[PDB]
This record gives structure tokens, C-alpha cells and sequence, in this order.
């Protein structure tokens, strides 16, 4: 929980923003292969980079979300745009990033903001993912006549 | 963006428990 807000423009995004946080993608080795800026907001996780495109995450798809010293990493299902996979990424504030995360996930943002025509509509049946399932509960025997 | 073969962190809070 936080506010705040001005009529302030911005030339610049900083290495310590509230709510954006340079980063750069790591292998499983840790090496520097390129950087970008994670951006944290209400709807879901956006990573702004060069010419090429940008990626998208939604916390739905977010499974689990971990950090470490200087190191940002998150889970995610072969749903998404990237397809399934772990991604990591080097970054001084891997904790900031971390604690505002959970604020942002504990929310879920109900369609906090009017989104446009989506696939979540009623139409024809199609392959589409399942819903949680109870676990089965045990069976009883049976006693033994003379 | 690199494709880790596990995942790297050892402390985790789990928050969707949806596919």
C-alpha cells in the first residue's frame, strides 16, 4: 500500500523507480545477455526493451515469483506468450520488486480498468483450460460372517 | 529472454493456484 501522484513530466526512467526496474536477462550460468526495463502494474508484468518486441505476463500465469541477491526469476505455463519456461534476470532491487509483486497479486484487479472484446466470451467449444478438482476420499471394508 | 532448466531461488511465496 502507497500514493502519491504530480503533473510532472519524466526525460528519463531512473535504476531506482516505485514502479519500473532496469533489468537484464541472465542464463543458467548468470552471464549478461540483454538489458531492459520490468515494468509492475495493476493489469500485469511488462518487459520494454530495444527495436524488437515487447513481453507480457499475466499474474494469473505467474504459478510462482522468487528473489534473490541482486537476482529476479519467475515460473511460467506453456499459455503465455513466451511459451513455458523460467526466466531470470539480474537487477539491485530483486527484493523491491519482489515485495511490491505480492501487493499487486494479493489485488487481482477485477477488471479494474474497461477492457476490449476477448476470447473469454460465449462462442463454440474449444480446447480451453480446467478449473481446480477435490481430492477422492477413501473407501470402507467390510466385517466377516461365520 | 534465456529458458532456465530449474528455477533459481530458494524462497518463494506461491500466489495463483490456477493452471
Amino acid at each position: 500500500g502507497s500514493s502519491g501522484s504530480s503533473g510532472l513530466n519524466r526525460d528519463s526512467v531512473p535504476d531506482n523507480h516505485p514502479t519500473k526496474f532496469k533489468v537484464t536477462n541472465v542464463d543458467d550460468e548468470g552471464v549478461e545477455l540483454g538489458s531492459g526495463v520490468m515494468e509492475l502494474t495493476q493489469s500485469e508484468l511488462v518487459l520494454h526493451l530495444h527495436r524488437r518486441e515487447a513481453v507480457r505476463w499475466p499474474y494469473l500465469c505467474l504459478r510462482r515469483y522468487g528473489y534473490d541477491s541482486n537476482l529476479f526469476s519467475f515460473e511460467s505455463g506453456r499459455r503465455c506468450q513466451t511459451g513455458q519456461g523460467i526466466f531470470a534476470f539480474k537487477c539491485s532491487r530483486a527484493e523491491e520488486i519482489f515485495n511490491l509483486l505480492q501487493d499487486l497479486m494479493q489485488c487481482n484487479s477485477i477488471n479494474v480498468m474497461e477492457e476490449p472484446v476477448i476470447i473469454t466470451r460465449n462462442s463454440h467449444p474449444a480446447e480451453l483450460d480446467l478449473p481446480r478438482a477435490p481430492q477422492p476420499p477413501n473407501a470402507l471394508g467390510y466385517t466377516v460372517s461365520s | 529472454l534465456f529458458r532456465l532448466r530449474h528455477f533459481p531461488c530458494g524462497n518463494v511465496n506461491y500466489g495463483y493456484q490456477q493452471q
